[PDB]
RNA sequence: UGCUGACU
DNA sequence: GCCAGAGACAGCGAGTCAGCAA
DNA sequence: CTGTCCTCTGGC
């Protein structure tokens, strides 16, 4: 029970998109749970600090 | 492409020239950046623009234009490229704020900076079925080819200080794109007279054909030189008058048979 | 070793000598060492490469009446050449001292036995006479071969000849090694003429060359596409055919989606582009109705059917096997093996896309091996037996259709009716040199196969078993980067040697050091020492984060994840276990460990290559001075020094045998070649061949 | 070539391996000294780069 | 001093222009820079360098 | 309905081991008790390191003999890593 | 560094052995709910059947089979061994047992 | 005509 | 009606000598 | 392998 969102995380097979409020049960094994997950995925990334930057590289 | 324009030769001039080339040179939006933050339906970016000290000395930029270049360029190209995207899947801070989402639907609030753009960051959401995916990739490919300003078609100057020795005093201001009319502007920093482009297509559209002939043979003569050939004048001449025999410069290929 | 007694200093005292014309009791063996490559090559093809091309060899079953019969071919036999039925007299056997004289082929005599049964229980075993393939000259199924000096001048030879040609109408063609792009080892490209493959294909991709025990090739592309999956592009009979991954990773795997994805994820866990486009490939178009390994198999069954022309009573989950078993990854036995080996593929393209590793030079040598005369001459003959089964079985099914209970009286008279085929078929292919075949052999060029090899010097004679040609059809390019002489090619290629006009460049000779490997060997035993050495095998545990770990690779069969602080240990004990002949490592094993920092340099991992086409070439081990072979691919990673005293301590982990090891064979017949310029060089190599 | 002329030509070429430390580290704009390792890190850079334009400086 | 596109040997994928060099050696004589003379003929390292030049020339 | 896994028919259940305290889930989680997972070559003799001191943390060369030959095996002892194997033990509870 | 006696209590007859689970789709958060059975092949007859055996697993929505023979049985079984070691903290002592793994999979019929 | 060598 | 998407489409040095197979 | 056509196609 810690596959990730994308998975049933009980059965096997990957889930689909979002669009009724239950967790939208596979074509195979409908069982549904967590119809709308507690948090809405969080994504921290940013990018590279060399080229795109003229800070960070003063000298070095 | 390329053009070179002598200097005028007086002392005004010369101080004007500095801020001349400072002020063709193309400076892009992600040639001005430090790093993005993008954090992911309701998909906020903060830009965190880099600090005057190495960009500003020869690039003749401001933070303030800067800045409001992504309010009304940027920060509308970016729906542009998300339904670009989404069409086949399947005070004072308070008035800028405002006109701002007057025009577009998506976003909510961004910042601001009265201390040197600290954090400037933006916030969007489409709330219903968008593909979540790190559109990072879509607002970095974007954050590249965003341009603040260009002069059309010149991509940078540079003044190679002598050219002469006999009056070695003479300065050009050379350049790797190419607009004649940007430069008539200047016809008191810089001699208009003695403008000289390899282009012979834009030469043929500002000054004419039979100024496009004489471009045509000194660029034959000047590719011929660097190996220290020598064809004589009277070849070049008759090779650039059949060329431009019909009042434009024509190919000497199958399309002008 | 091999290279022991070689002169120091020439001498004159062997002209003059009392024993000049005797001829000697054995050969040379410097001279033979030269179209070694050739012989042993089709020593293979021939006897014990032939057993497994006819093991494969599907059986043909097909529909006679209301009946399906199935012919297997049990084995198959090629004899040295003789007279034709004894219809001749005093002696069986067959010398090439004459099809000089008279001008015809030494060609020997291929026979197999068929084996055809009515649903099993009605059986019998004939044996058909298949046809005439043409024989080299000292290859075990010849008539010169164990013959010493002396006995080979009263048969009209040479005394020091190395055969390694074929005597096709008195001519003496000499296939000469051509350049494959690898085997069995995927290449990162970048391509832009790829994204015209499709919609929204990108400029990425790896291919994959794979050779099956040198019998069969297949070339399969996996390319990106912008949305961040990736396609599969397999070719079938000269057709191109592209099949979103997802649909080839659940055929092949009896595993959930989430373990599917667990694997190509499995070194960049954190990155979220991937992880959500791994998911777009497993449910965009697999849950869209097929979820169970059957229904998949069934869906690409039944697409693909038609163009497979797979029998009409095949289950569509038959059909499909078909079609991974005869396209994609044909090297890999096991279909699990199948799926790992597609995974790491895969694995490479998104870290190609991400600007994580650079792109591999399709022509460096490095990322090139040569294609023998064996695997050409098994790779037309297993493809010419097939096509024989079917062009019999075309005539059975055409002839009546009728009641075979009696028709069993003339099964042979009908097996012969097409029997008649296998011969002119060969000669084509070695008179002509172009290639006359259904699937091109997964081999990119049909023509300049073999050659004339012409006697007007023993310096031109002796260049043809020792070109290598980099393709027939850079002849005609605007772009001229496949003839630059990378500095890759050391030792393994002849800076001087090359042709100085319209060939320069394409056309490239080995140096007198390199050789070409050719041994078969059992490797089983290497996986399982693997693990002993601190390997931990694909199934699970790494005891890292999959991002601190090796790729290892061991002939496109992924063993797995060496640590990243056991890795270089791991890699020097292989390497000192094929110096000392220790274990079963083939003296020829090469031991690659392509290291891993930030920089997007080449992907990296440990590879172990064993196979028997690659270039190797001799240098003396320091630390052990025990004489290694070194390949290609491994020399990129390793210091040799060429002189002494150009040895350091931690630097110089290697050291080469001779100074002049870099140069050819007849470009070491150049006197003081180091006083004279370079373009003067290269035309002494051409003329003294003229 | 007189004897008394190849000296000084062995001695100039003497000199010149050790010209090479130098003139990629003015090249790559890095501290004037105390790098040693810094820099054969900045020229892999520069080598596996994609512009490739800092390699050709 | 070698140069082959107006440029020195190219390097190879780990960064030594030659198997006899160092990876990302400073040396000159690493890039191309040939002190021998035809007089008293050229090593191998340069000998290779020099071929390389010689076969782009064509 | 949860399709319930069918035994084959040349399969029998296995029965607990009654005569088996030792893996005992009562016997595992005593709090004096550690469960580790080893993981070695299939052709590791376990025996050659009786009485030998094995390592709790880092890596360790520790010699072992088999058969008269010296063998030296590097241990490397580690953090469980989360998705490590799980360790079956008979239970009153479970029936 | 902190050390252990090791000791190979293992198998009388080597006829015993442990059994780990490996979940190929992640994790259980508590499996506490799940019922083992491990099944043996009836045949002792035969070398190759007598060590064939299929562990399943059973939850409230879902069955789990692994098995250590066929397409199932994967490579780590064998190229590499696993072992159980029960460590007494006190004593310092580990106790080293033959362990078997099995992965484990979900279960559904046509 | 083709294709494989070769010459300036 | 304004101008990108392409997707065909055409070009790719001069002369010379052989042999071999179809 | 590049640059113009240049004939659609397609969207607007
Ligand atoms: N494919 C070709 C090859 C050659 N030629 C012609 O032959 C001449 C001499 O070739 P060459 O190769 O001997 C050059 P050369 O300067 O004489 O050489 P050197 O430095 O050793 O003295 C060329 O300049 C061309 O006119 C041609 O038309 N097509």
């Amino acid at each position: 029970a810690n596959t990730c969102s994308s998975f049933q995380s009980d059965l096997d097979f990957c889930s689909d998109c979002g669009s009724v409020l239950p967790l939208p049960g596979a074509q195979d094994t409908v069982t549904c749970i967590r119809c709308g997950f507690n948090i809405n995925v969080r994504d921290f990334e940013g990018k590279v600090v060399k080229t795109s930057v003229v800070f960070h590289q003063l000298g070095t | 492409p390329m053009m070179s324009v002598p200097v005028l030769n007086t002392k005004k001039a010369l101080k004007r020239v500095k801020s001349l080339k400072k002020q063709l040179t193309r400076v892009c939006l992600g040639e001005v950046l430090q790093k993005i933050d993008v954090q992911e339906q309701v998909y906020q970016l903060r830009f965190q623009f880099l600090p005057h000290a190495y960009y500003q000395q020869e690039k003749c930029l401001r933070p303030e234009d800067i800045l409001r270049f992504m309010e009304t360029r940027f920060f509308k190209l970016l729906m542009e490229s998300i339904k670009k995207k989404n069409n086949k899947a399947s005070e004072a801070m308070e008035r800028r704020v405002q006109a701002v989402r007057e025009i577009h639907p998506f976003i909510d609030d961004y910042q601001y900076d009265t201390e040197e753009s600290l954090w400037c960051q933006v916030t969007v959401k489409l709330p219903l079925m968008k593909i979540n995916f790190d559109m990072s990739s879509l607002v970095v490919s974007l954050a590249h080819g965003a341009v603040i300003y260009a002069t059309k078609g010149i991509t940078r100057c540079l003044l190679n200080e002598t050219t002469n020795n006999k009056n070695e005093k003479e300065l050009v201001l050379n350049t790797e794109g190419i607009n004649l009319p940007e430069l008539f502007k200047y016809a008191e920093v810089l001699d208009l007279r003695r403008l000289y482009s390899n282009d012979i297509h834009a030469i043929a559209n500002t000054y004419g054909i039979e100024a496009a002939l004489r471009v045509i043979e000194k660029e034959i003569k000047d590719v011929f030189a660097v190996y220290g050939i020598a064809v004589d004048p009277r070849h070049l001449s008759l090779v650039a008058d059949y060329m431009c025999f019909e009042g434009v410069y024509k190919p000497l290929n199958r399309f002008g048979i | 070793s091999r290279w022991r007694n070689l002169p120091s200093g020439p001498s004159l005292k062997h002209l003059t000598d009392p024993s000049y014309g005797i001829p000697r009791e054995q050969q040379k063996a410097a001279l033979q060492e030269l179209t070694r490559a050739h012989v042993e090559s089709f020593n293979y093809a021939v006897h014990e490469g032939l057993g497994l091309a006819v093991q494969a060899i599907p059986p043909f079953e097909f529909a006679f009446k209301d009946e399906r019969i199935s012919f297997t071919i049990l084995d198959a036999v090629i004899s040295p050449p003789t007279v034709p039925k004894g219809t001749i007299c005093k002696e069986a056997n067959v010398y090439p001292a004459e099809c000089r004289g008279r001008r015809s082929t030494y060609r020997g005599k291929l026979t197999a036995d068929i084996n055809w049964a009515v649903n099993g229980i009605s059986k019998g075993i004939i044996k058909q006479f298949l046809g005439y393939v043409p024989i080299m000259v000292k290859s075990k199924l010849c008539n010169l071969r164990n013959l010493p000096p002396q006995a080979l001048i009263e048969h009209h030879e040479e005394a020091e000849e190395m055969g390694g040609y074929f005597i096709i109408n008195g001519i003496e063609k000499v296939i000469r090694m051509l350049i494959m792009p690898r085997r069995n080892f995927p290449i990162a490209m970048i391509r832009p003429k790829w994204k015209t493959r499709g919609p929204g294909y990108t400029q990425y991709g790896v291919s994959m060359h794979c050779v099956r025990e040198e019998h069969s090739a297949v070339n399969m592309n996996l390319h990106y596409l912008e949305n961040g999956t990736v396609m599969l592009n397999f070719i079938y009979r000269k057709e191109l055919f592209f099949l979103p991954l997802g649909f080839a990773l659940k055929a092949l795997v009896s595993f959930s989606d989430y373990q599917i994805f667990q694997e190509l994820i499995k070194g960049k866990e954190d990155d979220s582009f991937l992880r959500n486009s791994v998911s777009q490939m497993l449910r965009i178009v697999m849950e869209e109705g097929c979820s169970t390994q059957k229904q998949v198999l069934n869906y690409l069954g039944e697409c693909f059917r038609v163009k497979l022309n797979v029998p009409d009573w095949y289950p569509n989950e038959q059909a499909a096997e078909f079609l991974f078993n005869q396209c994609i990854c044909i090297h890999l036995k096991s279909n699990t093996e199948k799926f790992y080996m597609l995974c790491l593929m895969t694995r490479k393209l998104f870290a190609l896309a991400k600007g994580e590793c650079m792109e591999d030079n399709p022509d460096s040598l490095v990322n090139q091996e040569v294609l023998t005369p064996g695997q050409l001459f098994l790779m037309f003959l297993k493809e010419k037996l097939e096509g024989w089964l079917v062009s019999i079985k075309i005539a059975f099914d055409k002839k009546a259709q009728k009641t075979s209970v009696s028709m069993n009286t003339d099964n042979l008279m009908r097996i012969f009716t097409m029997g008649i085929d296998l011969t002119k078929p060969f000669e084509y292919l070695f008179a002509t040199g172009n290639l006359r075949s259904k699937t091109g052999l997964g081999l990119l060029q049909d023509s300049g196969l073999c050659v004339v090899a012409d006697k007007l010097n023993f310096i031109r004679y002796l260049s043809h078993f020792r070109c290598v040609h980099r393709g027939a059809d850079f002849a005609k390019m605007r772009t001229t980067t496949v003839r630059r002489l990378l500095p890759e090619s050391w030792g393994f290629l002849c800076p001087v040697h090359t042709p100085d006009g319209e060939p320069c460049g394409l056309m490239n000779h080995l140096t007198a050091v390199c050789e070409v490997v050719t041994q078969f060997v059992y490797t089983a035993s290497i996986p399982a020492l693997l693990c002993n050495l601190g390997v931990t095998p694909i199934d699970g545990a790494p005891h890292r984060s999959y991002s601190e770990c090796y790729p290892v690779l061991l002939d496109g069969v992924m063993v797995g994840w060496v640590d990243k602080d056991l890795a270089p240990g791991i890699a020097d004990s292989l390497r000192h276990f094929k110096v000392l002949r220790e274990k079963r490592i083939p003296p020829w094993m090469e031991v690659v460990l392509i290291p891993m920092t930030g920089k997007p340099s080449l992907y990296p991992g440990l590879f172990l290559f064993t196979t028997p086409c690659r270039l190797v070439r001799p240098v003396q081990n320091l630390a052990l001075g025990k004489e290694e072979l070194i390949g290609t691919m491994e020399q990129i990673f390793m210091n040799v020094a060429i002189f002494e005293d150009e040895v350091f301590a931690g630097v110089t982990t290697h050291q080469e045998l001779f100074p002049h090891s870099l140069l050819s064979v007849i470009a070491n017949f150049i006197p003081f070649s180091d006083h004279n310029q370079s373009p003067r060089n290269m035309y002494q190599c051409q003329m003294g061949k003229q | 070539v007189k004897p008394k002329a190849d000296v000084k030509r062995q001695r100039i070429i003497e000199e010149s391996t050790h010209c090479g430390p130098q003139a990629v580290r003015a090249a790559l704009n890095l501290p004037e000294a105390a790098s040693y390792d810094e820099v054969r890190g900045k020229w892999q850079d520069a080598h596996l780069g994609k512009d490739q334009r800092d390699f050709n400086m | 001093q070698i140069e082959l596109e107006g440029r020195r040997p190219p390097l190879m994928a780990s960064g030594k222009s030659l198997p006899c060099f160092e990876p990302y050696e400073f040396t000159p004589r690493a890039g191309g820079f040939v002190t021998g003379r035809f007089l008293t003929g050229i090593k191998p390292p340069e000998f290779f360098f020099h071929c390389m030049a010689g076969r782009e020339g064509l | 309905d949860a399709a319930r896994f069918s035994c084959p028919p040349n399969f029998t259940a296995k029965p607990p081991a009654s005569e088996s305290p030792r893996f005992s889930l009562e016997a595992l989680t005593g709090p004096d008790t550690e469960l580790w997972l080893i993981q070695a070559p299939a052709d590791f003799a376990p025996e050659c390191f009786n009485g030998r001191h094995v390592p709790l943390s880092g890596s360790q060369i520790v010699k072992g003999k088999l058969a008269g030959k010296r063998h030296r095996y590097r241990v490397l002892s580690s953090c469980p890593q989360a998705g490590e194997a799980t360790l079956l033990a008979p239970s009153t509870e479970a029936g | 560094l902190p050390s252990a006696r090791w000791q190979y209590c293992g198998a009388p007859d080597g006829s015993q052995r442990a059994v780990l689970v490996q979940f190929s789709n992640g994790k259980l958060q508590s499996p506490g709910n799940m019922r083992f059975t491990l099944y043996e092949n009836k045949d002792s007859t035969n070398p190759r059947k007598r060590n064939q055996r299929i562990l399943a697993a059973e939850t409230d929505r879902l069955s789990y089979v692994g098995n250590n023979f066929g397409t199932g049985a994967l490579k780590c079984n064998t190229l590499c061994r696993h072992f159980v070691g029960i460590l007494n903290k006190t004593s310092g002592q580990m106790e080293v047992y033959d362990a078997e793994l099995f992965n484990m999979q979900p279960l559904f019929s046509d």
